[PDB]
RNA sequence: ACAAAGAGAACGUUUAUAUGUAAUUGUACUAUAUUU
């Protein structure tokens, strides 16, 4: 039985799942396509434009699950191109590829019947003016003003707009010296190893002056007050300062030396070192009594390299500002940023296979899986370091 | 389903049994509409399914009898899984239903 | 061609239905000769049937076969302006002498 | 659109003949009107009034052998005269020629002249 | 906004995350696709209100006594909460999405991962791609009870649907509007069981099946063989 | 162009040509039928594949009627090949008003529907009742509480198939309706008319002159 | 055009009805009346 009052029922009333492609490859060759034709160029697509972020996509593509990214057979390539993807980036080339396969800087002069010399665009032979003009001034005795050293991220650093290489035929580049250059000048310089030779230094990124600042614990927004025990250590350091040679009571707020600010943290969060220094008050002992905490500083620093260079350029910019010592990133010289990235990748090819822990330190993704894999005790402090780097910006955020 | 029809096609439905026959009885040139294809190709596939869900049950009541005898051996309720495992039925939802059987029946008491 | 096809259980494929090709209403087509459809879904293709019978010309070009007294000697179902069978002139001779009329 | 098109311009008998102004038939007219309007106007060539529908004339023994096809019990009253609009036809003597009214009452007449006896009824 | 031409389907296919491990205790996330979010809805609730109101915000609904009137701030805002602040996003990302799930995001992800109203979708994905796929096995002893029945389904009809695929920008308007059963348009969702009451194509099949029984029975008794020979007996008489 | 011009509609016969279209489902417009296969087949062949008993069974005549369209005149023998026009007229005549009154249609009831307001069954299970049209269109049919009482659902529902004149003709007039009502009152109450209902008139007409 | 009838009036339509000048029109008993 059913009851219906009636006049009722009134009949009418994009995230991709990141799956490893090892399970997708049905064969061997089509894997090599995904490795080269899909990922290698993606490194070269960054090695040409801006290798400052070549280490960020690595974490991203590792989320999608490729196997041999951090392994050298990318870095053996990336470190190679990230040098000469400048050599031709300063000849003038804009798109690195002439097709899918070949390089824009390897389409030879003759269509295909040439061996070593390359067809240039009016951008090239007009970007090779500033090169050859830099040469004359390098032999003139006057300042070899390389206009393409004033270039940078957002162009010329000097608040000046940048002209374009196919310069209008009525605005020839004003030369305060007078060394005129034209198409007859850059005519004979066409073959690669007959142009790599003339002005090598002016294009070669200077990695030697920034060989390494990465195997040394540094910090971005930390001071002498910067600590989680905002009463135990920061006052202990007063007891470390009144007890030091040439003592001053902890009456100032000037950050301690960079290399020692991390030593606070080995004793700040680890409540063993927070009492192993909680009884000792000398200044000589707090830096010496921890060999172990300094014999494993590599495992402490590397995790501050990878994790702060993965997530966002806003970190990698900051990280390139923390280590290489920048004021801002946007107002910077082009070649030195090529240096700053070089050293970031000079070590990434040794940090992997040398440091057994470093191998899975980078292949890993989550913060926990590294601790469970790599040195945990070096991470309990390193996690605290990371807990502190934002605790000073947090007040600046308020 | 709201198709537009004439004053007369509102009466062709009742004498024909509903909206299903009135579409399938006429044929193409008889049912001049083009909505009489968007909807006829729907009834046909919806009827072709209705006769699949049906055999899906006569294929299921057939599987019940080859279990109802195999279910009679109540020697141990732990080999009752092997009774269903021979037929691939999952023990969980079965005893669960049989645990509804202790309430779904005793709700009418 | 994949409608109402019994699928065999173990193989997971359309086992051969010899009865299928006889409930088939072969639908004409311009890129394919004829596409066999099960009768039950034939009524969606009643136009492309009446468009295939229709003489592919416009009528106004084959109008001359419709107005004169060749109206009677020409098929005209679905405007198919095609000729009916016509006896030869030599056959009609023999086919009327063998009646000795 | 309340009404699609009211007052269609064909209601004026616009002479759109293909030999006159170049336009063919309006689309509403069918492109093949099989028989012209004259053939539907003359019923005389369409309805049997004083008109010999059945062409064939059978012999004496040819009519003593079409009667051998009439089934037992058939009365010539049940077969009614077809209506007007149905063209008066006679296909000759074929399967169940009796049910064809025109053939029936014409084969019947050929039996009146040929002496054969119309055994079945009248037109009661 | 309906389709970006590569709109990934939910894809319940079972490929487990690298640090998912034993499904992170598996059974803890072998929960129904909302029970998965059930822990989220209390986690993400905790990710505010003594997670950021403990340090750097003011959202507890003031009252006449200068106090949180409501138990928690209006949970509607918690659902649609835009963590536009970078670290304050991270500070609420190192808790729920990366605290428990180990769902390491990409720079692309965290770039799209703006508000937790969207980030719930992200966490729903990996578990769903970690949702182990069903093992479609049939014990052959059960098949012979299927592979022997006289009644088998036709199983070709979906192809006889009126094809609709075109520019699908207007395939969503039909939802908010009442238009998907208009002008003969009809959505088709395949089912398993029908309403036995009033379905004139169900009952019509019963009185066809229930006739196939009375016939099949009359083969067992041996009479269809008798009347099939009663005709021949009346067929060879002369 | 047309690869494979389709064949005629119903060329099942072997001697006589197929019937015109429409009759068998096609396009009206010809009063003949022409099977090119039949004509091109010669005579000695066309007579070979048949026997006299069969020849008199496809020369068969239905002259006043159509052998394919039931109840329809032979549109081979009509004035024009198109289907009939008077036995197919629409609802409203050329100048008549849309005075089609309130019609009530029968529906078998699949549910003991109990009206809350009157405590009255709309009907028990398997009970055909003449209800208003929209109720049966928007209330009783969507909730699977009833089905249209066509004479083929009386068979599906194990019921006895009774005639209802269900919209056979649609009565355009309240007189045309109130007469159609007097027809079902003859189908459903045949015994009410076969003879007297009950001749109260002719059985002891003044019997209570006596005994108080 | 609007209202009215007709359909348990989500609307589409077909009849019966006087509105605006809408807007065009035009308006000097054998008798002995009448055609304005």
């Amino acid at each position: 039985v059913i009851s219906y009052k009636a006049g009722d029922y009134h009949l009418v009333p994009w995230f991709r799942p990141y799956d490893l492609q090892d399970g997708c490859f049905d064969r061997d060759h089509e894997r090599l396509s995904y490795r080269f034709y899909n990922l290698e160029t993606k490194v070269i697509w960054k090695a040409f434009d801006t290798p400052e972020l070549i280490g960020m996509l690595l974490h991203d593509e590792t989320v999608k699950g490729n196997s041999g990214m951090y392994a050298p057979d990318m870095l053996d390539a990336a470190l190679h191109y990230t040098r000469e993807a400048r050599y031709w980036r300063c000849i003038g080339i804009t798109k690195p590829f002439y097709d899918r396969n070949t390089l824009r800087a390897h389409c030879w002069e003759d269509n295909g019947l040439q061996v070593g010399t390359l067809v240039m665009s009016q951008a090239m032979r007009h970007a090779l003016m500033d090169l050859e003009r830099a040469v004359r001034r390098k032999e003139l005795g006057l300042e070899p003003n390389y206009l393409w050293d004033r270039w940078g991220p957002i162009g010329f650093i000097d608040g000046a707009r940048a002209d374009y290489l196919p310069r209008f035929e009525h605005n020839p580049y004003v030369d305060p010296d007078g060394v005129d250059v034209t198409e007859i000048d850059v005519l004979p310089f066409n073959t690669h190893e007959q142009i790599r030779e003339r002005y090598r230094d002016f294009i070669e990124p200077d990695t030697a002056p920034f060989e390494e600042v990465f195997r040394s614990p540094s910090h971005g927004s930390l001071t002498t007050l910067a600590d989680i025990p905002n009463a135990s250590v920061v006052a202990l350091y007063k007891d470390l300062k009144l007890k030091a040679g040439t003592p001053v009571a902890g009456d100032a707020v000037e950050l301690a030396p960079a290399d020692v600010r991390t030593l606070f943290y080995l004793s700040a969060n680890p409540e063993w070192r927070a009492v192993a220094d909680g009884k000792a008050s000398w200044e000589e002992v707090v830096d010496a009594m921890q060999p172990v905490q300094a014999e494993l500083d590599e495992k402490i620093d590397a995790a501050r390299l990878l994790q702060n260079t993965r997530h966002n350029a806003e970190r990698v910019r900051a990280f390139f500002e923390e280590k290489c010592g920048f004021h801002d990133f946007m107002y910077t010289p082009d070649k030195t940023i090529t240096a700053a990235v070089l050293c970031y990748l000079t070590e990434l090819r040794r940090i992997c296979t040398e440091t057994a822990w470093g191998a899975a330190l980078a292949k890993c993704l989550t913060d926990m899986e590294r601790v469970q894999g790599m040195g945990r005790d070096a991470f309990l402090v390193y996690r605290h370091i990371e807990d502190a780097i934002l605790d000073k910006k947090r007040r600046l955020w308020a | 389903v709201q198709v537009p029809m004439v004053e007369a096609a509102m009466f062709e439905i009742e004498k024909d049994g509903g909206f299903d026959n009135f579409i399938l009885k006429r044929s193409g040139p008889e049912l001049r509409s083009t909505y009489g294809e968007r909807i006829r190709r729907h009834l046909l596939v919806r009827q072709k399914e209705t006769q699949k869900n049906f055999v899906l049950d006569q294929q299921a009541k057939a599987l019940a009898e080859v279990t109802q005898a195999e279910l009679m051996k109540a020697t141990s309720e732990e080999e009752l899984d092997a009774v269903l495992a021979k037929y691939g039925m999952d023990a969980e939802e079965f005893k669960r239903l049989m645990a509804k059987r202790v309430m779904e029946q005793r709700k009418s008491v | 061609v994949h409608a109402n096809r019994y699928v065999d259980h173990d193989t997971y494929e359309e086992k051969y239905d010899p009865h299928w090709e006889h409930n088939a209403h072969l639908v004409p087509d311009q890129q394919f000769y004829n596409i066999p459809v099960p009768k039950e879904y034939k009524d969606a293709y009643w136009w492309r049937d009446l468009q295939a019978r229709r003489v592919q010309c416009p009528t106004e070009w084959v109008h001359f076969r419709m107005h004169t007294k060749d109206k009677l000697k020409y098929d005209f179902q679905d405007l198919a302006f095609r000729k009916k069978f016509e006896y030869s002139y030599e056959d009609v001779v023999a086919n009327a002498k063998d009646m000795c009329s | 659109e309340t009404t699609p098109v009211k007052y269609v311009p064909e209601m004026l008998n616009i002479q759109n003949a293909k030999w006159w102004n170049g336009r063919g038939k309006p689309v509403y007219r069918s492109t093949y009107n099989e028989k012209s309007w004259l053939e539907k106007a003359r019923w005389g060539a369409f309805t049997k009034g004083s008109r010999p529908v059945m062409r064939q004339r059978y012999s004496a023994a040819a009519l003593k052998e079409a009667l051998e096809m009439v089934p037992e019990g058939f009365e010539t009253c049940d077969v009614p005269r077809p209506p007007q609009r149905i063209r008066a036809q006679s296909e000759g003597v074929v399967g169940r020629w009796y049910t064809n009214y025109w053939t029936l009452h014409s084969v019947r007449y050929q039996c009146q002249l040929a002496g054969v006896e119309w055994q079945f009824g009248e037109r009661q | 906004n309906v389709a970006p031409a590569d709109y990934v389907p939910p894809s319940p296919r079972g490929i487990r995350p690298a640090a998912w491990d034993d499904e992170f205790a598996d059974v803890v996330l072998s929960m129904s696709d909302e029970e998965i979010q059930s822990y989220l809805l209390d986690k993400l609730t905790e990710v505010i209100f003594a997670e950021t109101q403990r340090d750097g915000y003011e959202l507890r609904r003031l009252d006449f006594e200068g106090k949180p009137l409501t138990e928690l701030p209006e949970r509607r805002i918690i659902e649609n909460f835009v963590f536009e602040e970078e670290t304050l996003r991270e500070r609420v990302l190192d808790r729920v999405v990366e605290g428990v799930f180990r769902l390491v995001p990409t720079s692309t992800d965290r770039l799209e991962l703006k508000s937790v109203a969207n980030i719930i979708d992200f966490v729903l994905t990996h578990v769903t791609v970690a949702r182990k796929p069903l093992q479609h096995e049939i014990p052959e002893a059960a098949r012979t009870v299927m592979r022997s029945h006289p009644l088998q389904p036709q199983l070709g009809f979906v192809h006889a649907l009126p094809t609709d695929n075109r520019d699908a920008v207007v395939q969503e308007w039909e939802r908010m509007h009442h238009l998907d059963w208009q002008f003969g348009k009809a959505v088709y969702e395949p089912r398993s069981a029908e309403n036995e009451r009033g379905n004139l194509t169900w009952l019509r099949e019963v009185r066809h099946h229930e006739a196939r029984e009375a016939f099949q029975a009359d083969v067992d008794s041996g009479e269809a063989r008798r009347r099939h020979m009663a005709k021949i007996k009346a067929a060879a008489q002369v | 162009v047309a690869p494979w011009v389709p064949p005629p509609r119903h060329d099942v016969k072997v001697t006589m040509p197929p019937p015109p279209g429409g009759e068998v489902g096609g396009s009206y417009g010809v009063s003949t039928g022409y099977s090119d296969r039949l004509a091109r087949t010669p005579y000695w062949k066309r007579m070979a594949l048949s026997t006299y008993a069969l020849r008199m069974k496809e020369n068969e005549t239905r002259y006043p009627m159509s052998p394919h369209r039931e109840g329809e005149y032979d549109l081979r023998y009509t004035v024009t090949a198109y289907p009939d026009h008077i036995k197919h007229r629409p609802l409203l005549e050329i100048g008549e008003a849309h005075q089609i009154p309130t019609i009530e249609i029968p529906v078998i009831f699949l549910v003991n529907l109990w009206d809350e307001e009157r405590l009255t069954w709309f009907g028990r299970q398997y009970e055909t009742v003449y209800v208003n049209r929209n109720v049966a269109r928007e209330e009783l049919l969507p909730q699977r509480y009833a089905i249209y009482a066509t004479e083929e659902a009386y068979k599906l529902l194990g019921l006895p198939v009774v005639n209802h004149s269900i919209h056979e003709e649609i009565p355009k007039t309240p007189h045309a309706y109130k007469k159609l009502l007097e027809k079902q009152s003859y189908t459903e109450e045949r015994w009410k008319y076969t003879i007297e209902y009950l001749f109260r008139k002719y059985e002891a007409d003044p019997p209570e002159l006596q005994d108080k």
